[PDB]
RNA sequence: UUGGCGAGAGACCGAUAGCGAACAAGUACAGUGAUGGAAAGAUGAAAAGAACUUUGAAAAGAGAGUGAAAAAGUACGUGAAAUUGUUGAAAGGGAAGGGCAUUUGAUCAGGCCAGCAUCAGUUUUGGUGGCAGGAUAAAUCCAUAGGAAUGUAGCUUGCCUCGGUAAGUAUUAUAGCCUGUGGGAAUACUGCCAGCUGGGACUGAGGACUGCGACGUAAGUCAAGGAUGCUGGCAUAAUGGUUAUAUGCCGCCCGUCUUGAAACACGGACCAAGGAGUCUAACGUCUAUGCGAGUGUUUGGGUGUAAAACCCAUACGCGUAAUGAAAGUGAACGUAGGUUGGGGCCUCGCAAGAGGUGCACAAUCGACCGAUCCUGAUGUCUUCGGAUGGAUUUGAGUAAG
RNA sequence: UUAGUGGGCCAUUUUUGGUAAGCAGAACUGGCGAUGCGGGAUGAACCGAACGUAGAGUUAAGGUGCCGGAAUACACGCUCAU
RNA sequence: GAUGCCCUGACGAGUAGGCAGGCGUGGAGGUCAGUGACGAAGCCUAGACCGUAAGGUCGGGUCGAACGGCCUCUAGUGCAG
RNA sequence: GUGUGGCCUAUCGAUCCUUUAGUCCCUCGGAAUUUGAGGCUAGAGGUGCCAGAAAAGUUACCACAGGGAUAACUGGCUUGU
RNA sequence: CUUUGCUCCACACAAUAUAGAUGGAUACGAAUAAGGCGUCCUUGUGGCGUCGCUGAACCAUAGCAGGCUAGCAACGGUGCACUUGGCGGAAAGGCCUUGGGUGCUUGCUGGCGAAUUGCAAUGUCAUUUUGCGUGGGGAUAAAUCAUUUGUAUACGACUUAG
């Protein structure tokens, strides 16, 4: 009779999608990402500051 | 604003109850109905269509075209039915036995199916009978045959006839139907 | 047999109708004449049609009276509208009228008006948290190499209101800056979160249960298939209706022909009443109904409770055969054909399907009947007969009505 | 199976006659005619957008000194006209 | 009340024109053993109610003899020109 | 092989009537024969307003239905002159 | 000079109806590539200092919509009525000032009251206009018609006289 969005009703979001309880537990919305040290070579750099 | 594909609010086309008020013919309709809904059988929901139909759409059924219908490989025991009217013929010499479903028998054609050792039943014994069609050969009668087909669709090399109501040499046979009178068709 | 005489009737008209004429109507009246030709019905049961008094020259008024009623007085049933008088109410700076909304006044019929909390649906406006990317921002910052000038210190000359300096010189010094290279961060910008919270507005359709979920060890509970809880005032003109007015904004005059009308296009001053797709003969499509290879009782006859209803023989009409100008001839090779589709039914399959049978209907190839053109057997009033077989020919045909 | 119609007109683009025309005549599309609504003061046809009755939100085209709902907003310039 | 009740989704501009469902008028068959001199019909009424509307209903005034609802039939059946 | 007129793209004509060719066939309805007439199939005689009436003017003496679908003023667009 | 009519003032009591009170319209002039305020002196188009960068100010502001009372400290603030003198004609109708009187004072410290308008409802506090009744004062006409004139004139109007 009244359709719910699922984005606002908590409630309605679980009924339709399992995963977000797990989601949410896990805090996957703020992921922290590995740290990597690649550097460009200096062709790459030479070119982006070329006149 | 909707940009309209389709015309919109458009009636189906299709009758969707007799425009007859007879009223037994509306008790009929709604056992049909019902059986149509309640069943799965494709044999209801044809029969219910049927009981729709303008006179003009239920054209009637000799015995004759009956009788054929049961010389048919694996059909001599088949109940034939007939949303309409079942009428006599005379250019047959022997019927068969067989039961025979329909809205009305004429006279002749209720004495002849008897004489043969047959059985003459109405659409609601049909039902209580073979609900789900069970064992059943509808018949419809030819429609095309109608006077008023004739003169449909005339027109130049159409092959038509001509809606006239005197026939004879003077009526619609010179200038125009032959090529000794400017042209013919 | 729309005249005359005498009758009986009606799904007819009801005084602008119905005959022109419901009435002293072919009258009054017009026209030299032929001719033309209206309007005009209704007091009350009964005149009981107002004696008498009074004002007035009188008409009349005012009383009184008659009557069920003079809101029936012959200017007579009812007594609309245009248009008018009086009274009452209201508004009014070059029209009026109208729409939406509310104020004010008047008027009027049958729970009314709100506040907060917790929710749900839709939405608006804030606060704040976590992440991702990019030159793994660029910068700033730190370190370091080099540089110069809008050249800092120092120095050298010249000015010396006696430090104000003007010009050289000098590249960090008693200011700093630029470029390059390293280093470590942060921030912006863009994006993501099934992150968290505050404020505001509109909505509350539905009406036992039934669903999908969530939370709980279960019991159960819940914000999960649409609002409940708690509280106040009033209970009547208070809300609301109506109406008049005021105010904001908006609003050209309808009808018509027209590409185009508010038009400096036409009709319309106003009001009542009347005022225009009808009936018939014969038809097309469609639909309903009866009966059905038939169908149609109603010309007529019989009968009758009398224009009704009821009953009916023989015909006749249309249909059941076409085709041809005509003389004429006249519809099964076959399971009334074959092929391709085809609803439904039948068989087998849990089902998908597969197979069988396939009416209506569609396309196509055949066959049959008539016309046309050929062919021309046996026969024979030797010119009739016309078998058989054909044809890019033709018909408003047959092919279980 | 049957109604109405068989005077059209406008805009963008292509296009003929003509000095040209709110002129005459064609092509394709969209419109007006038959259509209100927001905008263009006003207006058949332009822009936006097509319309059951209401409530809330958001916008189109066009706007935000005052008339008039909305910044006498922010920013770089240009311009002084007896 | 199955022409009923109900669930679900979508849609709604309109001249000429088409079709559908309704409202109203004179008269006819049937019915309500309908209303009425204790007031029918008509007329007046910035009084009330129902219907999107055609229209319907009620109160008050005036009035004086007839008139309505429903199911059908039928037309000389609806006016601003 | 080509040829059903002209290398291709134009060069032409209904109904009624008359007339010719063909079949020597059908009909003249009380029955025959022979003339005559009538039919059937294919042409010709022509309609150029070419889908095809048989057709001279005048009106300032004029009439009617209409037209701003259309001229004779103004006004408007244009501005060749 | 008799419906005791007219007027003003005070006070009630009615109505009236608001283009919209709800602490205060809080006074230089001039310039703006310049000024204001304070201060000093040779009084100037002077020297010195200081302010702005908005009224986001200044003033007022506590008490039953503001009650009833007791003290302290000042002799200040403020309201009302009454007086003194002055100034203001642009539309002055207001500004200032003297004097005494009488309240109030939240400058400071006490005592008593407030309830039930029930958990909000403008919750009524302003300002006009007019009437009406009481008491107190005050004043004691004209115009028009009709008549009349001709400097005037269609009629009104105008100008004259009684
Ligand atoms: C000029 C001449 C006559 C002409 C024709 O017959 C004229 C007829 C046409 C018609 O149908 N009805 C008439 O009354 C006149 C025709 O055929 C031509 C060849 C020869
Ligand atoms: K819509
Ligand atoms: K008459
Ligand atoms: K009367
Ligand atoms: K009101
Ligand atoms: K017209
Ligand atoms: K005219
Ligand atoms: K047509
Ligand atoms: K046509
Ligand atoms: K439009
Ligand atoms: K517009
Ligand atoms: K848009
Ligand atoms: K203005
Ligand atoms: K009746
Ligand atoms: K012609
Ligand atoms: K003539
Ligand atoms: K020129
Ligand atoms: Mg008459
Ligand atoms: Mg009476
Ligand atoms: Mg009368
Ligand atoms: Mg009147
Ligand atoms: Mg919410
Ligand atoms: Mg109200
Ligand atoms: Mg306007
Ligand atoms: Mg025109
Ligand atoms: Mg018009
Ligand atoms: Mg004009
Ligand atoms: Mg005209
Ligand atoms: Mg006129
Ligand atoms: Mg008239
Ligand atoms: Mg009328
Ligand atoms: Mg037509
Ligand atoms: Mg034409
Ligand atoms: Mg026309
Ligand atoms: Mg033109
Ligand atoms: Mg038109
Ligand atoms: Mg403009
Ligand atoms: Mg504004
Ligand atoms: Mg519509
Ligand atoms: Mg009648
Ligand atoms: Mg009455
Ligand atoms: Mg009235
Ligand atoms: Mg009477
Ligand atoms: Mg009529
Ligand atoms: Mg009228
Ligand atoms: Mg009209
Ligand atoms: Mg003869
Ligand atoms: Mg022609
Ligand atoms: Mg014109």
């Amino acid at each position: 009779v009244l359709k719910k969005n699922p984005l606002k009703n908590k409630q309605v979001l679980l009924r339709l999608n399992p995963y977000a309880k797990v989601f949410a537990a896990e805090k996957l919305g703020s992921k922290k990402a590995e740290k990597t040290g690649t550097k460009p070579a200096a062709v790459f750099t030479e070119t982006l500051k070329h006149d | 604003g909707i940009d309209h594909t389709s015309k919109q609010h458009k009636r189906s086309g299709h009758r969707t109850a007799p425009k007859s008020d007879n009223v037994y013919l509306k008790l009929l309709v709604k056992l049909y109905t019902f059986l149509a809904r309640r069943t799965d059988a494709p044999f209801n929901k044809v029969v219910l269509k049927a009981l729709f139909l303008s006179k003009i759409n239920r054209p009637p059924v000799s015995v004759s075209r009956i009788a054929r219908a049961l010389k048919q490989e694996g059909a001599a025991n088949k109940t034939v039915v007939v949303v309409g009217t079942v009428t006599d013929d005379a250019r047959i010499f022997e019927f068969p036995k067989t039961t025979v479903a329909a809205l009305r028998f004429t006279a002749g054609a209720r004495a002849k199916i008897v004489k043969a050792g047959g059985e003459c039943i109405t659409l609601d014994q049909l039902a209580v009978r073979a609900p789900k069609g069970q064992n059943t050969l509808i018949l419809r009668g030819p429609r095309n045959s109608r006077e008023a087909v004739r003169h449909f669709g005339m027109g130049p090399h159409k092959g038509k006839a001509p809606r006239i109501l005197s026939t004879g040499r003077k009526f619609e046979r010179a200038r125009g139907r032959r090529r000794s009178k400017g042209f013919k068709v």
